[PDB]
C-alpha cells in the first residue's frame, strides 16, 4: 500500500477569518490494493480523529484548526467516500490507484491565521 | 456617499530571486468597472521588475492576474531585497466634489535562494535597547522582520519593518513583545525579550 | 488483512490585502457675507476599511495634483483657480487628533496603530490664502496610498 499526496492551491482567509467550502485542499493519491477493494474497505486517520473528517493545524503553536472531508470520484463522476477516522457520512476503486480530494469545510472555531497547516494522516486498507 | 475597493490576492510577494516570474490576483471588489495600475517602487518608494499588465480594465466583482516578472538586474544573495508593489484601480454657494482612487501597495520581498529558512524560524532572534529616546530593534538575520505587532512596556508602538542584517529605531518599562507577520501573511507568535 | 501506509497533509493559507473606502459627503459649503468660506466645516467624512490590524497612520497617504504638504486642494471649475484648502485628520482610541499622511506628511498628532477594522477620517476645511472664493462647484482627484505591513 502506497500513500502520496499533493497540496492544491492556496486557500485565502476570508475577512471573518473563515474559509470556504468544498475547496480543494490537496489529493491524496492510495495505491496497491487488491482487485476488487472497496471504499468502505479504506479509512482515513489522523490525531484528532474527528469522525468523518481531516483535521488540519497551524503551525504557530496557536493551535488554529479547519477541518476537511475525503471525497473520490468513480468513472461518472459520481462521489467515493472512504471512511475517515471511522466514518462515512460503498464503491469500487479504480485498478491500481486511487485519488481522494480532501476537501474544505471551515475552520473549527476563532479566525484562521494564514501560514503553512499540516495533518499527519495514515490510511489502513482492510480485506487484503 | 461613494465606494472604493481593491484587494490584492496576497499581502506580500516573495519572489525567488531569478525566477522567471510569479502571479498574483487583483479583484476589483466595486460595482463599477475600473483601469487598474500597476507599478513596481524602491524600497524609498521612488521609480528591475516587469508588472503585465501595466494597465488593464478590470470589470465590477471581477478578478484578473498580474504576473511579476524579474528583468535582469542584480540583488544582494546574504540577504532579501524589498520593492513595493502598489496596484491602484481607477474609478471611470461652494458645491464641492471629490473623487478618490485606492491605490494599494504591498511587499515585493526578493530573496536569494541562498538564503536557508524563512521569517518565522528567526523571528525570535531580533534583540532590543534604548537609545536617543527610541526604541532599538536589532535584526541579525538576512530576512525582512516585518513586525506585525509590537508592545513596550505595555504600551502599543505601530509597526514598521526591520531590515536585514541592520536596525530600525521606534519613537517613544524593559519588556518587548513582538510578532513578525509571516510569508503568508499571517501573524506568527509571539516573542518577548527585556531591553539590553 | 489490513495494510497500512502514512503521508502528510499540507494546506497553505493566505491573508489577502484588502482595502476600502467609504465617503459620505458632509452639508454643502455656504459662502459667507464677507466672502469666506467657514474654516473646520466637515466637507466629508472618509472610512478607511479592509486592512489588518496593525495598519498605521504613517502608511496611509492621501495625495492630489497640488501636491500640498498636509493639504488636499479643491479648485473650481470656471477657470480661474479659484482654491482652498483642507486637512484629513481623526480620532484614535484615548479620543487624541491623529492623522494620516497628505501629501507625505501628517499635519497633527503622534503615530498610531488605526482602530481595528475600520478608520474613519474627516476632511476639514482650513480657508485659501487667496480669499474671495467665488461660488461655482470645486473638485479634488484624491489618491488614498495604503503600504501594508
Amino acid at each position: 500500500i502506497t500513500l502520496t499526496y499533493k497540496e492544491g492551491a492556496p486557500i485565502t482567509i476570508m475577512d471573518n477569518g473563515n474559509i470556504d467550502t468544498e475547496l480543494l485542499v490537496g489529493t491524496l493519491t492510495l495505491g496497491g490494493y487488491k482487485t476488487g477493494t472497496t471504499s468502505t474497505s479504506v479509512n482515513f486517520t489522523d490525531a484528532a480523529g474527528d469522525p468523518m473528517y481531516l483535521t488540519f493545524t497551524s503551525q504557530d503553536g496557536n493551535n488554529h484548526q479547519f477541518t476537511t472531508k475525503v471525497i473520490g470520484k468513480d468513472s461518472r463522476d459520481f462521489d467515493i467516500s472512504p471512511k475517515v477516522n471511522g466514518e462515512n457520512l460503498d464503491v469500487v476503486l479504480a485498478t491500481g490507484s486511487q485519488d481522494f480530494f480532501v476537501r474544505s469545510i471551515g475552520s473549527k472555531g476563532g479566525k484562521l491565521a494564514a501560514g503553512k497547516y499540516t495533518d499527519a494522516v495514515t490510511v489502513t486498507v482492510s480485506n487484503q | 456617499s461613494k465606494e472604493y475597493g481593491v484587494t490584492i490576492g496576497e499581502s506580500r510577494i516573495i519572489y525567488p530571486l531569478d525566477a522567471a516570474g510569479v502571479m498574483v490576483s487583483v479583484k476589483n471588489t466595486q460595482d463599477y468597472p475600473v483601469l487598474i495600475q500597476s507599478r513596481i517602487y524602491d524600497e524609498n518608494k521612488e521609480k528591475p521588475f516587469v508588472v503585465t499588465p501595466p494597465l488593464f480594465r478590470l470589470d465590477a466583482k471581477q478578478q484578473n492576474s498580474l504576473r511579476i516578472a524579474q528583468a535582469g538586474g542584480v540583488f544582494p544573495r546574504d540577504k532579501e531585497s524589498l520593492k513595493w508593489l502598489c496596484v491602484k484601480g481607477i474609478p471611470p454657494d461652494v458645491g464641492v466634489f471629490v473623487q478618490f482612487a485606492i491605490n494599494n501597495c504591498i511587499k515585493l520581498l526578493v530573496r536569494p535562494n541562498e538564503l536557508k529558512g524563512t521569517p518565522i524560524q528567526f523571528a525570535e532572534n531580533l534583540s532590543w535597547k534604548v537609545d536617543g529616546g527610541k526604541l532599538i530593534a536589532e535584526n541579525p538575520s538576512p530576512f525582512y522582520m516585518n513586525i506585525g505587532e509590537l508592545t513596550f512596556g505595555g504600551k502599543s508602538i505601530p509597526s514598521h519593518y526591520i531590515p536585514p542584517k541592520s536596525t530600525w529605531a521606534f519613537d517613544l518599562a524593559r519588556n518587548v513583545s513582538w510578532r513578525i507577520i509571516n510569508d503568508q501573511g499571517g501573524l506568527d507568535r509571539l516573542y518577548s525579550k527585556n531591553v539590553t
